[PDB]
């Protein structure tokens, strides 16, 4: 599963069997790390001593081709590769002439290398909607290239290195009082000298100062266009004219107090560092219907029969279909069932009927089915249990209605699904044949049918069709999450009030659930709605593109409104969900793939976690071709980022192996001998050679260089995690971090651990933002695959059960917070622990994480508090993080008196607000919780989950009785607090 | 029934949220409804939940000037008086699109009769036995999950594998039929110079590479037999699960039947709590 089949790593004397055009067969020894080149050329030494010679022609005319691990027959224009790096499956090459442009070639093993799948099963599929979207997103990739390449260099730049910022240009005023008058004192780091010499000035400037006028008194403390702001420690640069304090560097520099170190490099540097992207275009873009609604008939649905059903015939009698047309996740009509045929012989025959007509059939209408079994001999109550599950598009992506014979192939019933259907799991037929398979067959309507444009929808609108004194429901139904107790009533009143709407934009997610969709002149009119809704905020926005919404208007007006408003910053806070409600998406083809790819291609901060996002789940062969398919666009359209990508990918998955040789093969002997194994397997050149010199997935800025072996070790956890520790290459890099320390965990889910982190993050920007300096520390995680990822090391700090035991108690945390750091900065470190103790605990009893132990809670020197190891979030009511007298010690500073404490108080004020603020911006974490379910995290499947979110944050009471609710809460914490 | 407080009545359930309704609500038939409080906990609302079209329908009773009713204006006593008048009645006369009658009501009563030995330790005990049978089950069911997704993998390997053999076979006969190629009207030179030892040595070539290829059979033979017996493996581990399966719902809704039971019956929680 190495660099061979079945054989990790090969021996360092290999027997290849290479094959020649003339017909001969060599037997030749080859070098452990040889190239190509020189394979070939002994191959040709020795050509000579069998016959044939002379029909042989020069090296350089000849290629190799061998088959790889991944069944594919690679033929290798890259001879300066090594063999090691070639993944063989059986050690053969056959020699011969060129069959294709080299250039496309390479870039194709690039892109499958980097995606995990080849490119040619993407050619040799016969899914006409697969090579129309491979044709047609090179159309936006080309636009997105282009728009890269408008202001060059200076776009490339852009490109490149976006600027590192956030939204808003003010500041809050709680850090606008930090500073000296509003003055930032900055260090320039100008490193330019004859010799490789650094020198520093100090800077005293505002906060809105554009990084040009930075460098002129810059160059005027010195003692004009030419210059740039590169951060230390890392590859980000100060490019687009915007105020210091914007950037996120600068802005985290003012929340820690650190000092702020820029390099000053010259333009023209940079932009020779930076190469030209060489899109090249790919060669697979060279290759009387009636309308839907002059069809008076009702849709019905033909069962014919499965090939086989996996169940049992002792213990299940009679099995059946369940079928239903959906729009997402509420049914069009009733559900159907078939007769409960015997489980031996799953043969239907069956019309179905159901309760919609031809032209009530919505755009998004999808028929949802799933083979069952039933149950039930003894006793009086009878079960149905899901056995196997499938989604068909009633509409394809040409927008005609499906007809004729179809061979769906069901997929596994999902982990802990209830339900008898799955309309939430994704579209299509499954790709495994060894699944079961069901015959459909739509109604055949003697010729194409085609759902109508927009003209035939807008004339049947204005066909079928003083403000009021109670228009404060309108906005009573806007203020209340999306997950809300709506009424037929509410309904109604938002249907009939639909024209009044308009002067509220955000109330669109709820009239869209009023609306009912299989009917046809409702539909038409919510059309006439949309086309001439007002745009809405981002967070309203990305509500409309979850699995309740699958209409192709509504995503596009949601797709338009991201266009319009979503930021770059917001896009990467928001990248996760907005990569996973790509599932909901019926067809690849659609606006909001290309608005992701088009901010991804013009972004490389951006399409860097857009291409970690989509690789992640690869595994999953739910949405493995969609992703892949969008992985082999954003791989052809980044240009040479792709090539850092791939060394990003030989790191992984020379870390995956190793993780592999260390928790199946010997996780039985001690810890050890298994260091001494990770140092010898770790030693060895090639390992260093793919772990040398690679951007960081975490951050593409930390760009990681020198390996330090000395302290690569791992932890006495669980699934054993490895920790890494990387250099810098850049040698005044002390600045910021002199180390790079990652912890490679495999085996662990890390999306749970992603999602926690994200909205943390989320929770501290509206803390920051409302006035509360309730500082978290979202340390980087980015899962890399099937439950492994990478998760980013806060230095200098210990778990609270590390200081417990090198302490010796209750006393013992504030003792070593008073020896760590006394004297006048003792109170800001017992500021900062209260503070982030404050922040932790409201945002851990909101989110509900897992049951909290000294393990997984960790303090740094400075005092800053901060949680690891989330895993279990929401239910998996309890509150997990109670305040232990550990911290009643540290909050009371060191009293033993806790209830009549006036830091305690401060405390308690300081909870009150966060709670509120998360209430007040609740609507947005619901929302992200609602987009994230088509991932598939064991505890995050339907909205049911979602209810613990909106419990604890008290969205169904009043604003004032989730103040009483929070006291309880503390109250039972503490037994009285 | 002429007038019942709606405290006795069936179809009224009291404080439980929207996640256990849709729950009572699942896969049931038109008519189907329930009366629940409102989730915004204040008294006078009791909400009602029906099912229409496969879709759970909910509709608020309003509690103007101490009556109820759908909307204005309010013509009903009680809760109750409304719910029996709408059983008899089409709900038409609100919305002529919900065509549909309140046939079942979804009576916690129903359930009351599953549970047997009333007293308090012989459910205490009971659910015990239950609960931990449950255990088993769950453990069984997600060992043999863990078992399905592996050998899920080891088909992929070994489907991959067999791929991989099958694009071998093909470059070793492409190699094969080249060699015939230039070797068929060849042979006749060797024939009029007549060397026999390059004759020997090109046929011994020829030998082994029919032996590799041979091989090559053999190992790709072998492991689509080894492919076929592991997917029969695999087949069987996915029959065994789907058998779980509705015992394991069972068992789970026995567990929260008795555990509903016990509450609605005043039996202290903690004391319940650590027998597991």
């Amino acid at each position: 599963s190495g660099e061979l089949w079945g054989i990790h790593l090969m021996p360092p004397r290999i027997l290849v069997e290479c094959l020649l055009p003339n017909g001969m067969i060599v037997t030749l020894e080859c070098l452990r790390e040889a190239t190509l080149i020189t394979i070939k050329h002994e191959l040709f030494k020795e050509a000579r001593k069998y016959p044939l010679h002379q029909l042989l022609q020069d090296e350089s005319s000849y290629i190799f081709v061998s088959v790889t691990q991944e069944a594919e027959r690679e033929e290798f224009f890259d001879e300066t590769r090594r063999l090691c790096d070639l993944r063989l499956f059986q050690p053969f090459l056959k020699v011969i002439e060129p069959v294709g442009n080299r250039e496309e070639k390479i870039l194709n093993r690039e892109i499958g290398f980097a995606i995990g799948m080849p490119v040619c099963e993407f050619d040799m599929v016969k899914d006409p909607e697969v090579q129309d979207f491979r044709r047609n997103i090179l159309n936006v990739c080309k636009e997105a290239v282009d728009l890269r390449d408008l202001n060059s260099p200076h776009s490339r730049a852009m490109y490149v290195y976006p600027p590192n910022v956030e939204s808003s240009p003010e500041l809050p005023k709680h850090i606008y009082n930090k500073l000296d008058k509003g003055q930032i004192i900055v260090v320039i780091w100008v490193i330019v000298s004859p010799n490789n010499d650094k020198q520093k000035y100090t800077l005293k400037i505002n906060h809105d100062c554009v990084p040009e006028q930075v460098i002129a008194e810059a160059i005027r403390k010195k003692t004009q266009g030419k210059y740039i702001l590169k951060v230390c420690g890392c590859d980000e640069y100060f490019l687009e004219k915007y105020p210091l304090s914007q950037y996120k560097y600068i802005r985290s520099c003012i929340m820690l107090g650190r000092m702020p170190n820029l390099m000053l490099m010259a333009k023209e540097s940079l932009y020779s560092q930076l190469p030209m992207d060489c899109f090249t275009m790919p060669s697979y873009s060279r290759r009387s219907t009636k309308s839907l609604w002059v069809i008076n008939s009702a849709l019905r649905i033909k069962i014919l029969c499965a090939t086989y059903v996996n169940v049992n015939i002792r213990d299940i009698d009679k099995i059946y279909v369940r079928t239903g047309i959906y729009h997402g996740g509420e049914p069009l009509c009733d559900n159907v069932n078939t007769q409960r045929v015997p489980c031996s012989n799953p043969r239907w025959n069956e019309w179905l009927n159901y309760d919609i007509y031809i032209p009530d059939l919505p755009r998004a209408a999808r028929l949802c089915l799933s083979i069952c079994s039933v149950k039930g001999r003894k006793g009086a109550k009878e079960e149905h249990c899901p056995l196997a599950w499938g989604n068909i598009n009633l509409f394809d992506y040409t927008d005609t209605l499906v007809s004729g014979k179809m061979a769906l192939n069901l997929w596994p019933v999902p982990h802990g699904l209830e339900d008898l259907l799955n309309p939430i799991g994704v579209t299509g037929s499954n790709p495994n044949k060894e699944t079961p398979c069901l015959e459909l067959e739509f109604d055949w309507f003697s010729s194409v049918v085609k759902f109508p444009d927009m003209s035939v929808i807008e004339e049947h609108a204005n066909w079928s069709v003083l403000r009021e004194n109670d228009k404060e429901q309108l906005k009573a139904i806007s203020t209340r999450d999306p997950l809300s107790e709506i009424t037929e009533q509410e309904k109604d009143f938002l249907w009939s009030h639909r024209h009044y709407c308009v002067t509220i934009p955000e109330i669109l997610p709820k009239l869209l659930l009023s609306v009912k969709w299989n009917s046809r002149d409702e539909v038409a009119q919510m059309y006439c709605l949309v086309k001439d809704w007002p745009p809405i905020k981002p967070e309203q926005a990305m509500e409309l593109l979850d699995c309740n919404y699958p209409d192709p208007m509504v995503r596009g007006f949601a797709v338009r409104c991201l266009e319009k408003y979503l930021t770059d910053d917001k896009l990467s806070q928001y990248l996760i969900q907005l990569v996973q409600v790509l599932k909901y998406e019926q067809y690849l083809d659609n606006l909001l793939v290309r608005f992701l790819l088009k901010k991804a291609l013009t972004n490389q901060r951006i399409g860097h976690f857009f291409f970690w996002h989509l690789k992640s789940e690869m595994h999953n062969k739910t949405v493995s071709q969609r992703f892949g398919l969008l992985l082999e666009s954003y791989c052809r359209a980044c240009g040479m980022y792709l090539k850092h990508l791939n060394r990003q990918v030989e790191a992984m998955e020379k870390l995956i192996n190793l993780t592999d040789i260390l928790k199946q093969e010997k996780k039985d002997e001690t810890q050890k001998v298994q260091m001494k194994f990770l140092v010898e397997q770790m030693r060895r050149p090639d390992f260093m050679d793919a772990l040398q010199g690679f951007l960081s997935p975490l951050n593409p800025a930390h760009q990681l260089g020198n390996l330090r072996l000395e302290e690569c070790r791992i932890m006495s956890s669980a699934k054993r995690p490895l920790w890494l520790n990387w250099e810098n290459p850049d040698i005044m890099s002390e600045l910021l971090f002199q180390n790079n320390e990652i912890i490679f965990k495999n085996g662990d889910d890390l999306r749970q651990d992603m999602l926690t982190l994200q909205i943390i993050r989320i929770m501290e920007n509206i803390w920051q933002n409302q006035g509360l300096d309730l500082r978290m520390l979202p340390y980087g995680c980015l899962s890399i695959g099937d439950c492994v990822g990478l998760i980013e090391v806060v230095r200098n700090s210990h778990t609270i059960m590390q200081i417990q035991c090198k302490g010796g108690n209750s006393h013992t945390l504030h003792q070593w917070l008073k020896d760590k750091n006394k004297g006048e900065i003792y109170d800001a470190a017992i500021d900062l622990f209260t503070r982030s103790c404050a922040g932790y605990c409201v945002a851990t009893f909101i989110l509900g994480i897992g049951d909290r132990h000294n393990s997984n809670i960790m303090v740094k020197d400075d005092g800053q508090l901060f949680h690891i190891d989330f895993g279990h979030f929401l239910d998996h009511e309890r509150v997990p993080f109670v305040l232990t007298q550990d911290f009643l010690i540290v909050i009371s500073k060191g009293a033993q008196e806790c209830t009549k404490t006036r830091e305690f108080e401060r405390f308690q004020e300081m909870c009150y607000k966060a709670y509120l603020a998360i209430r007040q911006h609740a609507n947005l974490f619901i929302n992200l919780f609602s987009m994230m379910l088509g991932s598939g995290m064991p505890e995050l499947q339907s909205f049911d989950d979602i209810a613990y979110i909106r419990k604890t944050l008290a969205l169904d009471k009043t604003e004032q009785e989730a103040l009483e609710y929070f006291m309880k809460q503390m109250n039972d914490a503490h037994h009285g607090g | 029934n002429n007038n019942m407080s709606l405290q006795d009545a069936e179809w009224y359930w009291g404080d439980i949220s929207r996640e256990e309704v849709n729950e009572k609500l699942r896969d049931t038939a038109d008519g189907t409804f329930l009366v629940r409080d409102a989730s915004t906990k204040m008294h006078g609302d009791y909400t009602l939940t029906l099912r229409k079209g496969g879709n759970n329908k909910l509709i608020k009773i309003f509690h103007r000037d101490g009556k109820y009713g759908f909307s204005d204006p309010l013509t009903f006593s009680s809760v109750v008086e409304l719910i029996n008048h709408y059983r008899n009645e089409s709900l038409a006369q609100y919305n002529p699109k919900l065509d549909v009658k309140l046939l079942y009501p979804v009576s916690k009563y129903q359930q009351d009769q599953v549970v047997k030995e009333d007293n308090i330790e012989a459910v205490g005990k009971k659910l015990h036995e239950y609960n931990t049978q449950f255990q088993e089950k769950s453990r069984e069911y997600d060992r043999l999950y863990e078992e399905y997704t592996r050998t899920s993998q080891e088909i992929q390997m070994k489907r991959t594998a067999i791929e991989a053999f099958n694009e071998t076979i093909k470059i070793f006969e492409e190699q094969c039929q080249t060699q015939e190629r230039y070797s068929k009207e060849y042979i006749e030179k060797f024939k009029r110079e007549g060397n026999e030892k390059e004759i020997q040595r090109i046929m011994h070539n020829y030998d082994k590479l029919k032996s590799r290829i041979s091989e090559i059979i053999d190992s790709r033979r072998r492991l689509e037999e080894d492919l076929k017996k592991q997917a029969a493996e695999y087949r069987e581990i996915d029959k065994r699960m789907n058998s779980i399966k509705p015992d394991l719902i069972q068992l789970r809704k026995t567990r929260d039947q008795y555990l509903m039971w016990l509450t609605q019956k005043g039996v202290r929680q903690k004391k319940l709590n650590e027998w597991l």
